[PDB]
């Protein structure tokens, strides 16, 4: 599972960034000084942030 | 291009 | 630690519905798999042949030639993984 390491790499590389500390994702597109917050806690099902996670990405 | 091929070096 | 690495990748797949494999042709080169089942994936190499390799919904060569610039000449993996998904997804 060495290539777990590259694999967080490459999500991070993505601009979403994990921060359960805060129960929440981080998605940094534009490097501007503005962030999308998307909580974990709450009842948003895999597939509406899936779809909102990559609505972010793109444009 | 880095990030690939340090995958490509794992999978290898 | 190896195990909350473990971790953080499987919660990554689940958000994004990617999942990075090793290739199906060589096993050097990279395939990502979007989505819970499989449903669309394409592959990259390094530095042989072609950059760009097979998809499962095929593309045709207008959107490869994109691709291959997107991750060849920009250098920009988000994008490269945004658009491939945008056209696989539409393939399909």
């Amino acid at each position: 599972a060495n290539e777990n390491i590259l694999k967080l790499k490459l999500y991070r590389s993505l601009g979403v960034i994990l921060d359960l500390e805060n129960d929440q994702v981080l998605i940094n597109r534009k490097n501007d000084g503005n962030i999308d917050i998307l909580p974990l806690d709450n009842n948003l099902s895999d597939f509406y942030k899936t779809k909102y996670i990559w609505e972010r990405l793109g444009k | 291009q880095q990030l690939l091929k340090g995958l490509s070096l794992s999978f290898s | 630690s190896n195990a909350n690495d473990a971790a953080e990748v499987a919660l990554y797949e689940r958000l994004l519905q990617l999942r990075v494999l090793p290739g199906a042709s060589d096993v050097h080169d990279v395939r990502f798999v979007f989505g819970d089942d499989s449903r669309c994936w394409i592959e990259v190499a390094m530095h042989g042949d072609h950059v760009i390799g097979n998809s499962h919904p095929a593309l045709d060569p207008k959107s490869r030639a994109t691709l291959e610039h997107v991750l060849t000449v920009q250098g920009d993996l988000a994008a490269f993984l945004v658009v491939a998904r945008d056209m696989l997804l539409a393939s399909l």
